[PDB]
């Protein structure tokens, strides 16, 4: 050694490896926690997936009053279903895929039009 | 080390290296305080996890 | 013997009918449960205060569904504000069937009914309420 | 030290205004940095048509930034360049402080849990608006004018300073223009 | 933050709960109840779906004296996201006669929570008039046209009531 | 003593950016709560301690009484370092806090950080400190702050409190100067006070 003093920072030297690595774990777990988020999101989206219910489809087949419209449900029968001040009149129209409730029946938003699982096929088979 | 050794012999008086040590004493126990509360929220968060997934396992 | 040992007419507050409701009718098609929370006076009087639901299940109901985690954390909540009372029973909803225990909610019962003996289930059709008249 | 800069400008201004001075540095040594903000306004009130405001200034951004209140610094910012005939000076000021916040920031809000530096970064920006008014270029300006308006709104509470500086640059600009009807509005938003 | 408290709609469910929860603390003589507001926002119509009260302690020295519990609240909401996960903070009932200025300070502090505008949603336990038992108004920030500054001060929102098929019937 | 519950009202100002302890006053706060808590906890396991803050304008709520240490540090996290405790006003809502627990087994402590010079009327606070004594509740008041710029009004309460109790208020003098706010408090009464019966 140069000093005999130097023996007093061999202490000091080791607190230095102390302090820097104490840097170092704090934006390790900040990058954990930011793991932990992302799978925390990734579990929690579903939660509000498990609690929506479904919908099932029908289409305008006929306007019977105002309020009152026969659809054509795709379970087959027909039914009288109510509206939603979410749809207008104007925007319901026959022929249109049409949304219904399951447990209330009322129409609440409109759907583009049903497409066949078939002829996706044929949409992406020109190899 | 880049501080507090032989290098800094040379540099700087051993005396000002006497008062920097317990200069790291103060801040490591600035960024002890910082360590355990990012542990501490850790662990809140390592069971809202499990709360998510086990209804999600209920359906699987 | 010694007692009027018959099943209390259950009277359900303003409060909880629309609950029980608006808690089954949001579930619909999947099976609903719950506890009921209720005070017992007279030998066939349970006055139900209040209800709370027991979370959802991949199953629907079952004797399994019950959580004994949510159901006393739950407790915890109202034994702050002084609005816990006891458990009078539970409610649980067939809106596939109509107004009976199917084969599983007695043996259900069985469980309660150990645990207190004025465990009543109620049968809450959410999707017979759709009428001017409540199924209940 | 500090006493050296300081004494140059006890030299040329009023004996009267010499112990407000000492004050500053009274309470620097004591390491008291509210009582140092107060101090401070003071010499503003009644001398910022000084260049002595300025000077003083300059010395305290170098020796103060995290150690008399951080608002304060600022505002003395605003005032400090009206004072400044120099409009290439206002630029550099005004940059040099937004850039300190940036990298500060990131260590200054975990280690105590909170200080917001983007307050400081409004009142900037309506410092650099309020230059190019000053410069007339009045294309420049006003774009700059639009971009500060939408972050404005985005922030929910507006601290009615950020806001009242906002209000003086619009003045400024619809009486160069000469449009009566757009002053008019906006300053009674400013009186209120 | 914004206003999109245009219309509020309330289900007839919480008024009732409302009620029910005043008595069960036993609040008279001049003192409160403050319970969570539940239910949907970012719409222009706010529906109250749901309450449940929170432990909160009101003084008869002042009125700016007041004991909260802000831990208790986060529990309650965490059951009830498990119920159904449409339910967040919207606002806070106070359930006295009629409107304070020291409930604009507790407004502040349930802004924390929200991602909306706070609804102090004044439930009236006293049933007065033939009309409704409720005006609703929000905390807001204006400046005004007298010199006034940064004033912090309730806007009347007009008062409706909507409920589902399900709790009509 | 143990089986003791204790609010901490942490004063928040400008007064407490300053420095007069290494880095900043409000940065020693941190460690002297915690110095504090693990006091109690590890005497007896049934101490819990809460803290409020004096943040904003009216103080709040940040934790109730629990054994989790790491509860009280993420709530001092969420600050408000402008704000400005009012003295009359933390006295009351600390009453109310101590009335609000999960079991009555626990004596009725306050301490209370003071870091900005008083400027509440002496008059009320005489009557405030005469009602801690009418519902067995003790009060220890740190002065660091009055001391260094201000007229001592804090005594004359403490003497007001005191009447055989099973906790009695007492008064600790923690110097300004540099010289490590934590290590003081810890060497100063905070696990052997006594009553005065």
């Amino acid at each position: 050694e140069q000093e005999a003093h130097n023996k007093a920072l061999n202490q000091f030297k080791r607190k230095l490896l102390e302090h820097r690595r104490y840097d170092d774990q704090l934006k390790q777990r900040r990058q954990n926690i930011r793991d932990l988020e992302k799978l925390y999101d990734k579990t929690e989206n579903d939660i509000k997936a498990l609690q929506s219910i479904g919908q099932l489809i029908g289409e305008v087949m006929k306007e019977l009053s105002e309020e009152k419209y026969i659809v054509k449900a795709s379970s087959g029968p027909r039914y009288i279903v109510g509206v939603r001040n979410s749809v207008d009149r104007s925007k319901l129209k026959k022929g249109v895929r049409v949304t219904l409730d399951i447990t209330t029946l009322t129409i609440m938003r409109i759907l583009p039009r049903e497409t066949d699982p078939l002829v996706y096929n044929m949409t992406s088979f020109e190899q | 080390g880049d501080d507090e050794l032989d290098q800094e012999i040379l540099n700087l008086s051993t005396q000002e290296l006497q008062t920097r040590a317990k200069l790291l004493d103060n801040e490591i126990r600035i960024f002890r305080s910082e360590l355990q509360r990012l542990s501490h929220e850790n662990n809140v968060m390592l069971e809202k996890i499990k709360d998510n997934k086990e209804k999600i396992k209920n359906n699987r | 013997t010694g007692r009027d040992d018959t099943k209390e007419t259950v009277y359900i507050s303003s409060i909880a009918l629309l609950k029980m409701l608006k808690h089954g009718r949001a579930g619909v098609p999947m099976e609903v449960m719950g506890l009921m929370l209720g005070e017992f006076v007279d030998d066939y009087t349970v006055n139900v205060v209040d209800v709370f639901a027991m979370p959802q299940s991949g199953t629907g109901v079952s004797v399994e569904a019950v959580d004994d985690v949510f159901q006393a954390k739950m407790m915890d909540m109202l034994k702050q504000t002084g609005r816990d009372q006891m458990v009078v029973g539970w409610y649980h909803s067939h809106p596939g069937f109509g107004c009976w225990l199917s084969s599983v909610d007695v043996n259900t019962q069985k469980s309660f009914e150990q645990l207190n003996s004025r465990a009543v289930a109620v049968v809450v059709d959410p999707i017979q309420s759709v009428k001017g008249k409540v199924v209940i | 030290e500090i006493d050296t800069i300081l004494s140059t400008l006890r030299m040329e201004a009023d004996p009267s205004l010499h112990p407000l001075f000492e004050q500053f540095e009274k309470f620097y040594e004591e390491k008291l940095w509210f009582q140092l903000s107060e101090s401070l306004t003071k010499f503003f009130d009644d001398a910022k048509s000084t260049p002595l405001r300025l000077r003083l200034y300059d010395n305290f951004v170098s020796k103060f930034y995290d150690k008399i209140n951080q608002l304060s610094v600022v505002k003395y910012l605003l005032a400090s360049l009206k004072d400044s005939k120099d409009f290439d000076e206002s630029l550099k000021y005004l940059d040099d402080l937004k850039a300190q916040f940036q990298e500060l920031d990131s260590k200054k809000q975990r280690n105590n849990g909170s200080k917001d530096h983007g307050d400081g970064i409004l009142l900037i920006d309506s410092e650099i608006a309020r230059t190019y008014l000053l410069k007339n270029d009045l294309v420049k300006a006003r774009d700059l004018l639009d971009d500060l308006e939408k972050t404005l709104d985005k922030k929910d509470s507006i601290p009615l300073r950020i806001t009242n500086s906002f209000y003086s640059t619009n003045s400024q600009y619809f009486k160069f223009k000469n449009d009566f009807n757009s002053f008019y509005y906006t300053s009674l938003l400013y009186l209120s | 933050m914004s206003l999109q408290h245009e219309k509020v709609t309330i289900a007839p469910l919480v008024l009732l709960s409302a009620l029910d929860h005043y008595e069960r603390t036993q609040t008279k003589e001049n003192k409160r109840c403050v319970g969570v507001i539940l239910g949907d926002a970012n719409s222009s119509t706010i529906r109250v779906t749901n309450s449940f009260a929170l432990p909160f302690e009101e003084d008869e020295k002042n009125s700016d004296v007041w004991f909260l519990d802000h831990n208790y609240i986060e529990n309650m909401n965490e059951m009830c996201k498990k119920i159904n996960a449409k339910e967040k903070l919207i606002g806070w009932y106070h359930s006295g006669p009629k409107l304070r200025a020291s409930d604009l300070k507790i407004n502040e502090l349930f802004k924390k929570y929200t991602q909306n505008n706070p609804l102090l949603l004044i439930v009236d336990v006293k049933q007065q008039g033939v009309g409704l038992p409720t005006d609703a108004y929000v905390a807001i920030e204006q400046v005004k046209d007298d010199g006034t500054s940064t004033e912090k001060t309730f806007l009347h929102l007009p008062c409706t009531i909507e409920a589902e098929e399900a709790e009509e019937i | 003593m143990v089986l003791e519950a204790t609010v901490l009202v942490i004063d928040n100002s400008e007064y407490s950016r300053n420095g007069d302890f290494p880095r900043t006053r409000f940065e020693a706060q941190i460690d002297s709560v915690e110095f504090i808590f693990q006091a109690k906890r590890n005497s007896n396991p049934e101490n819990t301690v809460g803290l409020i803050s004096g943040a904003g304008a009216n103080p709040r709520v940040l934790s109730t009484f629990t054994a989790e240490f790491g509860k009280i540090l993420a709530g001092l996290h969420d600050t408000q370092i402008e704000g400005k405790l009012h003295m009359a006003t933390a006295l009351q809502i600390a009453q109310l806090t101590l009335k609000h627990r999960q079991n009555k087994v626990q004596h009725q402590r306050i301490v209370a950080f003071v870091c900005s010079p008083i400027s509440d009327s002496r008059d009320e606070l005489i009557r405030l400190a005469k009602t801690l004594k009418k519902n067995n509740v003790a009060v220890d008041i740190i002065n660091f702050g009055e001391i260094e710029q201000n007229t001592e009004l804090l005594d004359e309460f403490i003497a007001a409190v005191n009447n055989p109790q099973e906790e009695t208020s007492h008064l600790l003098t923690v110097t300004p100067g540099p010289r490590l706010l934590y290590e003081n408090i810890a060497s100063s009464p905070i696990i052997l006070e006594e009553g005065s019966s």
